C-alpha cells in the first residue's frame, strides 16, 4: 500500500526513498536501475523493494469520507 | 483412546510400525523419497570421502543413541579406509557404521546380494556399482537407491 | 513419612520420659548399626545412593532427635547413651555419606550441635560434599520427592491461636530445647 | 546457580566416566559446532560430536569419549575454557588492528 | 607381516564420471600373468599412465587412533595407505586366481598365479602404495 | 593446534570503515567461528526498537496494528548500553522504568489548506500535514532521562521514512514504548541492514595462457581481476579480491581445462552494514564479546547430574 519501511531481506531502511525515486525518474529522467543505485540500493534484495513498489495508497486516499466532494 | 485396552490395541495391532508390508501383495509401503534418494546416490558414490571429523558427525547426527536403541551405550566406529597419507572414510562406511550401531550386537551382520536402478556403464569402465553387496553387515560395493 | 513423624514426635512431645526417648534412640542406632554392617558393601556395587533412601530417612530422624534432646543423652557420668559420640562419626564417615543426602538444614544443625558436644565432626565432610558439587549419584526425577518428604515435619509449631495455647503443656518450642 | 541448563544423560554415560552425553538447553549449532571443534583438539578425546534432536525443541546434545587419561567431564571443561581463551585471542587481535588502522 | 608386493606399471587411469577417484589398470613388471585394477583417491595420490607403483598388501603394520608423539609403523615407508576387506576369491583358470578387495567402496581386483598370491586370505588387509 | 599458534596466524584486514558500513577480512580463522560472529551480529546483538504502541486515536486510512508495525521497524538512534532490560514478570506499572524504556509520542491532525495554488496536485500545498514522517516521533524523556539523554535526544536514524498519509479531518495520536530486544526474537531488533561474509576468491591457472587466449580468458572475469603481462604475454591474476565468482570461465570449453576456482579457504570477507544505532565495528565487537560470554557463562555453570 504505502512504501515499506525496511527491505524484507536486508533490514535496510527503504521508506525514505520512495518520494525521491519518483523525482529521479520524473525530473532527472534516469532509468530505473540508475536511480536505484543513486539512492544506495545495492543488493538486489533492496533494489526490488523500490523498483516494484505499487503506491496503491494514493488510490485509497481518493475516497475520503470526511470531506464534501 | 480412553482406556488401557484401547491403548494396548493401538500400540500393538493398529500401530504403524508392523505395517511395513501391505496385505494386498506383501510388499513394502514405507520408504524414503525425493531428497533422500538423490542424497543416497551421492553419499554412497565411490567419489565420496569424509575426514574423521565429518564421519563422526554424520554418525551422531543420525543415530540418536540417547534412545531405546541402546544396542550399546557407546557409539562404535570403523577404522578409516585410507590410512595414509590422510585418514579418510567412505560413504559406504557411513552406512555400515549406521547398521552396526542399530542392529543387535549378539547377532551377525546382514548378508545381501542385490541390484540398484543404475547401470554400471553410467559410472565408467569396469564399474560394478550396480551390484549391491552387503557382507557381514558392511556395504562393500554398490550405491543405495530407490530400490 | 513415618520416620519424619517419629523424629518430629520424640523432639516435640513434652510429656515424654527420658527412657521412652532413649528407647527410640536405642532402636534407631541399633537398626542403623545393622544397616551399615550388612549393607555398606552394596554401595560400590551397581545401583545408586537412592537404594538407601530408608537409611538416610532413619539417620535423619535420629539426628533430628539429637538436635532437640541432646542434653538428655548424657548420663550421670557425662558419658553418652548409645555411644552417640562414637556412633555418629561412624555413619558420617560411612560410604552412605548421610550428610550429603539428608535434609540440608538438619544436617547443618546436627553438625553445629554435634561439633559443640564433641560428639562428631562433620564440617569437613560437608565442605568436601558441596565442593564435589560445584566441580554417589541419584536421578532427581525421584530425588526431589525425597528432599520434599525430608523437609516436612508434622509437629513443627502450630499457628492456630487457641490450639497453640492448649498445646503448650504438651510442646517443646525450639527456644526451649 | 542454574541447574536447568546442562544435564548428564546417564543412560549413555559409562561407569568410568570416560564417556558421556550432555543435554544443553537454549543452544543450537552456534555453540555446538564451535565447542566440538575445540574439544576435538584435545588429544585425549577419542570421540566427539554434537546433534540437535529437533529444530523445535531448544536442545543440544554433546557426546564426549576419552582415551582414559581424563574423564568426559574434564574434556567438556577444557573445551569450554579453550573456547573462551580462543575468543579473547580474537578480540585482542581485532582491537589491535582497529587501533593500528 | 607382509602378504604381497610387486612393482606395477600403469596402463590406464580412468576418472570415470567422478572427480576425486580414478580407476587404474596396471600390470606387473615381474610376472607376465599378474595384473591389477584399483580405485584410487587421485586427489590425494595423483597417478598418470606409465607411472610405476610399488604395491604392497599386508595383514598388519609393525585399533586406529590419530597419530601421536613418535608413532612408527609400516605406513611410514609408503605414500598412500588404505584399509579394506577381501570379499571374493575366484578361479580364473587352472593356473590363475583373482582376489577382490573393497576399501570402503574403492575396489581392487588382483589377478595372478596361484603360488604368487598364496598368502592372501579372505580377511581384512592394508594396502600400501609408493611411487 | 594451540591458542598461541592461532594468535600468531590470525590476521585482520580493514578494507573500508565508515559510520554505516564496514568491509574487512578475517584471515586464518575457522568457518565455525566466522559463522558464529555472523549469526550473532544478525540475531543476538541488542538494539532499541518500539515494542508497545498505545493508540488514543487513529482515523487514518492505515490500520492501527499496521501503523504500530512500521513504527517498530523504525531504527532508533539510541545507544543500547544506555538502557537496562525489562523484566517481563512484573505487572505493567512496575515493568516500565527510566532505565527500561523510551517513550515516543506522535500527534498529527490533517486540515485542508485554503492558500492552495488553484489546480494543484501536490499534497504539501493542498493539505497541511498530509505526510507523516519518522522524524515526527517526538522524544518524551521520563524521570532521570531528562538528564541522561540531554546530550543525545532520541531521533530515528532515518528521519525521512514515510510513516503514514492523511487527508483533511483525520488524526493520529499514539505513544510508543521502546525497549531492548534481539533480532532472534524479532527482526526489528536486528542492528544490521545486514552482516554477511564470502570466502575469498582463489583463481589459479593450471598452465600459461597467452596471446588471443589471454585476452579471451581475461574477459571471463570482471575488469581488473585478470591481468595480461607485457613480455611473457601470459595471463596472471591481478586481484582476486574484485572477483564475483560468476564461474563464467567454466562455460567456454577451451578454458574449463586450464583453471581451477577456489578460495583462500577460511579467509572471510565480511561486510557489515548498520541499521543506524551503532557503528559496524561496535556491532562486530559486541558479537565477538557475546560469543566469549556464552563460553564463560557456561564454564561457570554447575553441571547437574
Ligand atoms: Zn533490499
Amino acid at each position: 500500500m504505502i512504501v515499506p519501511v525496511r527491505c524484507f531481506s536486508c533490514g535496510k531502511v527503504v521508506g525514505d526513498k520512495w518520494e525521491s525515486y519518483l523525482n529521479l525518474l520524473q525530473e532527472d529522467e534516469l532509468d530505473e536501475g540508475t536511480a536505484l543505485s543513486r539512492l544506495g540500493l545495492k543488493r538486489y534484495c533492496c533494489r526490488r523493494m523500490i523498483l516494484t513498489h505499487v503506491d496503491l495508497i494514493e488510490k485509497f486516499l481518493r475516497y475520503n469520507p470526511l470531506e464534501k466532494r | 483412546p480412553q482406556n488401557e485396552n484401547a491403548r494396548a490395541e493401538a500400540l500393538n495391532l493398529a500401530n504403524t510400525d508392523s505395517q511395513y508390508l501391505t496385505p494386498t501383495s506383501g510388499s513394502p509401503v514405507r520408504g524414503l523419497i525425493q531428497d533422500h534418494i538423490s542424497a543416497g546416490v551421492w553419499l554412497t558414490s565411490k567419489d565420496s570421502f569424509f575426514t574423521r571429523e565429518q564421519y563422526q558427525q554424520y554418525i551422531y547426527g543420525c543415530i540418536r543413541p540417547e534412545d531405546g536403541h541402546t544396542t550399546r551405550s557407546k557409539i562404535v566406529t570403523l577404522p578409516p579406509t585410507i590410512f595414509k597419507p590422510y585418514p579418510l572414510w567412505t560413504g559406504k562406511q557411513i552406512i555400515t557404521t549406521v547398521l552396526l550401531n542399530v542392529t543387535p550386537p549378539d547377532m551377525p551382520g546382514i548378508n545381501l546380494i542385490s541390484k540398484n536402478k543404475i547401470k554400471n556403464e553410467y559410472w565408467g569402465k569396469g564399474s560394478l556399482e550396480n551390484e549391491v553387496l552387503f557382507k557381514d553387515g558392511a556395504l562393500l560395493c554398490g550405491i543405495l537407491d530407490k530400490s | 513419612k513415618s520416620l519424619q513423624y517419629l523424629g518430629s514426635y520424640i523432639a516435640r512431645a513434652k510429656k515424654l520420659s527420658r527412657t521412652q526417648i532413649i528407647f527410640v534412640a536405642s532402636y534407631l542406632t541399633s537398626w542403623l548399626n545393622r544397616y551399615v554392617i550388612e549393607r555398606e558393601e552394596e554401595v560400590d556395587q551397581r545401583g545408586g545412593m537412592e537404594r538407601f533412601k530408608h537409611f538416610y530417612a532413619a539417620f535423619q530422624a535420629l539426628c533430628y532427635i539429637f538436635c532437640f534432646r541432646h542434653n538428655i543423652f548424657r548420663d550421670t557420668d557425662g558419658n553418652w547413651e548409645c555411644e552417640l559420640d562414637k556412633f555418629f562419626q561412624r555413619m558420617v564417615i560411612s560410604k552412605f555419606n548421610p550428610l550429603k543426602f539428608c535434609n540440608e538444614n538438619v544436617m547443618l544443625m546436627f553438625a553445629r550441635i554435634a561439633q559443640q558436644e564433641s560428639v562428631a565432626y562433620c564440617f569437613s565432610i560437608i565442605e568436601n560434599n558441596n565442593n564435589e558439587r560445584l566441580r554417589s549419584s541419584w536421578s532427581l526425577a525421584t530425588r526431589q520427592q525425597f528432599i520434599d518428604l525430608q523437609s516436612y515435619f508434622p509437629y513443627d509449631p502450630l499457628f492456630l491461636k487457641n490450639y497453640k495455647i492448649l498445646m503448650k503443656e504438651y510442646y517443646i518450642e525450639w527456644s526451649e530445647a | 546457580p542454574d541447574r536447568e541448563k546442562i544435564k548428564l544423560l546417564t543412560q549413555a554415560t559409562s561407569e568410568d566416566g570416560t564417556s558421556a552425553s550432555f543435554q544443553i538447553v537454549e543452544e543450537d549449532h552456534t555453540l555446538g559446532n564451535a565447542l566440538r571443534y575445540v574439544i576435538m583438539k584435545n588429544p585425549d578425546v577419542e570421540f566427539c560430536g554434537y546433534s540437535i534432536p529437533h529444530p523445535s525443541e531448544n536442545l543440544l546434545n554433546i557426546r564426549i569419549q576419552t582415551y582414559g587419561e581424563t574423564t568426559a567431564v574434564d574434556a567438556l571443561q577444557k573445551g569450554l575454557k579453550d573456547l573462551m581463551d580462543l575468543c579473547d585471542v580474537v578480540e585482542s587481535k581485532f582491537t589491535e588492528k582497529i587501533k593500528s588502522m | 607381516n607382509t602378504l604381497f608386493d610387486d612393482i606395477f606399471q600403469v596402463s590406464e587411469v580412468d576418472p570415470g564420471r567422478y572427480n576425486k577417484v580414478c580407476r587404474i589398470e596396471a600390470a606387473s613388471t615381474t610376472q607376465d600373468q599378474c595384473k591389477l585394477t584399483l580405485d584410487i583417491n587421485v586427489e590425494l595420490f595423483p597417478v598418470a599412465a606409465q607411472d610405476s607403483l610399488t604395491v604392497t598388501i599386508a595383514s598388519s603394520l609393525n585399533s586406529w587412533r590419530p597419530p601421536q608423539a613418535g608413532d612408527r609403523s609400516l605406513a611410514d615407508d609408503y605414500d598412500y595407505v588404505m584399509y579394506g576387506t577381501a570379499y571374493k576369491f575366484e578361479e580364473v583358470s587352472k593356473d590363475l586366481i583373482a582376489v577382490y578387495y573393497s576399501f570402503g567402496g574403492l575396489l581392487m581386483r588382483l589377478e595372478g598365479n596361484y603360488r604368487n598370491l598364496n598368502n592372501l586370505k579372505q580377511e581384512n588387509a592394508y594396502l600400501l602404495i609408493r611411487r | 593446534w594451540n591458542v598461541e599458534k592461532f594468535k600468531k596466524d590470525f590476521e585482520v584486514n580493514i578494507s573500508s570503515l565508515d559510520a554505516r558500513e564496514a568491509n574487512f577480512d578475517l584471515i586464518n580463522i575457522d568457518t565455525s567461528i566466522a559463522n558464529a560472529f555472523r549469526r550473532i551480529m544478525i540475531s543476538e546483538v541488542p538494539s532499541v526498537a518500539a515494542e508497545y504502541v498505545y493508540f488514543f486515536n487513529n482515523t487514518s486510512v492505515i490500520q492501527d496494528e499496521v501503523l504500530a508495525h512500521r513504527i517498530g521497524l523504525v531504527p532508533l538512534k539510541v545507544d543500547p548500553d544506555m538502557l537496562t532490560w525489562v523484566d517481563s514478570n512484573l505487572p505493567d506499572d512496575e515493568k516500565f522504568t527510566d532505565e527500561n524504556t523510551i517513550v515516543l509520542s506522535l500527534n498529527v491532525k490533517c486540515t485542508r489548506n485554503p492558500d492552495a495554488p488553484k489546480g494543484s496536485t501536490d499534497p504539501k500545498e493542498l493539505y497541511n500535514n498530509a505526510h507523516v514522517y519518522a522524524r515526527d516521533l517526538k522524544f518524551e524523556p521520563q524521570g532521570r532521562q531528562s538528564t541522561t539523554f540531554a546530550d543525545c535526544p532520541v531521533v530515528p536514524a532515518d528521519p525521512d521514512i514515510l510513516l503514514a498519509k492523511l487527508r483533511p479531518g483525520q488524526e493520529i495520536s499514539l505513544k510508543a514504548h521502546c525497549i531492548l530486544g534481539i533480532g532472534g526474537d524479532h527482526a526489528k531488533f536486528s542492528p544490521v541492514s545486514t552482516a554477511s561474509y564470502r570466502l575469498l576468491p582463489q583463481i589459479n591457472i593450471l598452465q600459461p595462457i597467452k596471446g588471443e587466449s589471454a585476452r579471451r580468458f581475461q574477459k571471463c572475469f570482471p575488469p581488473g581481476v585478470i591481468g595480461i603481462d607485457e613480455g611473457s604475454d601470459e595471463a596472471y591474476v591481478k586481484d582476486a579480491r574484485k572477483d564475483t565468482v560468476s564461474r563464467e570461465v567454466l562455460r567456454y570449453e577451451e578454458f574449463a581445462d586450464k583453471v581451477k576456482l577456489g578460495r583462500v579457504r577460511n579467509h572471510f570477507i565480511f561486510n557489515v552494514e548498520s541499521a543506524g544505532a551503532m557503528t559496524p565495528e561496535e556491532i562486530f565487537f559486541k558479537s565477538v564479546r557475546i560469543l566469549k560470554n556464552k563460553a564463560e557463562y557456561l564454564k561457570n555453570c554447575p553441571i547437574t547430574q
